[PDB]
């Protein structure tokens, strides 16, 4: 008589297997506003 | 020096000036550099003024004007609302004497040539050509810009396109005209503009 081979995979055995790493290359990019030149122009340049 | 120290309107002033007072200096107990009252220069070059015939004028056909640039964008808004009073303001104030009395001359902010023609055309008094430098020159001398690509020099700007700013002889800011300002009057402002203390001398 033969023997009946063990095929037999737990459940730790079977049901994962390593997954690619996440592809994460993302900064925030933030464009700056430029500094709003200023002419708050003043008093004695301004009327004198 | 008015009123932009940084400006290369007057950094061309300054070196033509004191250019040739070094000059007859050598030739010549006198004062170096000069002083800005004495200092002198031509605002517009030979070739620069254009009226609506496209024919050339030159500097000294504005005297005893009352002159005013008018920086503007076609594409604008702001401009396209401003330009019919604008063009109200110029026409009955100067048909309505005996004498002409002011002139202004255009400086555009366009993308190109053909925007540039197409909003010159609906625009009878003089312009600059956009090929000129004298119109970049101009812009960044009385600080007119729409957005931060060209550095101003930790200073400001006085406007926002467009505006009309009327000039004197040597580039001097004689009044600024509130259209997009620290007063905010658009196409209102227009009645401020004294014809009278203002004259291309």
């Amino acid at each position: 008589p033969p023997t009946l081979p063990f095929h037999g995979e737990s459940a730790y055995r079977t049901d994962y297997v390593p997954k690619p790493l996440p592809e994460v290359a993302k900064p925030v990019e933030v464009k700056l506003p430029p500094t709003l030149p200023f002419n708050a122009q003043s008093c004695y340049r301004s009327e004198y | 020096s008015q009123p932009v120290f940084a400006s290369p309107l007057n950094v061309e002033k300054r070196r033509l000036n004191e250019e040739r007072a070094l000059m007859q200096a050598q030739k010549a107990n006198i004062q170096l550099p000069p002083n800005y009252g004495d200092m002198d220069l031509i605002l517009f070059p030979e070739g620069s003024l254009k009226n609506s015939n496209n024919t050339v004028i030159p500097q000294s056909h504005l005297k005893g004007k009352s002159v005013a640039l008018y920086f503007a964008d076609g594409a604008d808004p702001k401009c396209a609302s401003l330009l019919p009073f604008l063009l109200n303001y110029y026409r009955t104030m100067n048909e309505g004497g005996a004498n002409q009395k002011i002139e202004i001359i255009f400086v555009s902010l366009d993308r190109d040539r053909e925007a540039f023609e197409s909003h010159r055309a609906h625009m009878p008094w003089l312009s600059i050509d956009l090929e000129n430098p004298l119109t970049e020159i101009l812009k960044r001398h009385f600080r007119v810009m729409k957005e931060y690509e060209v550095p101003t020099y930790g200073y400001g700007s006085r406007t926002g396109v467009p505006s009309v700013i009327v000039i004197g002889s040597d580039g001097r800011e004689a009044q600024f005209l509130p259209i997009c300002s620290g007063l905010e009057e658009g196409d209102r402002a227009l009645l401020r503009w004294d014809w009278r203390n203002t004259k291309f001398a």
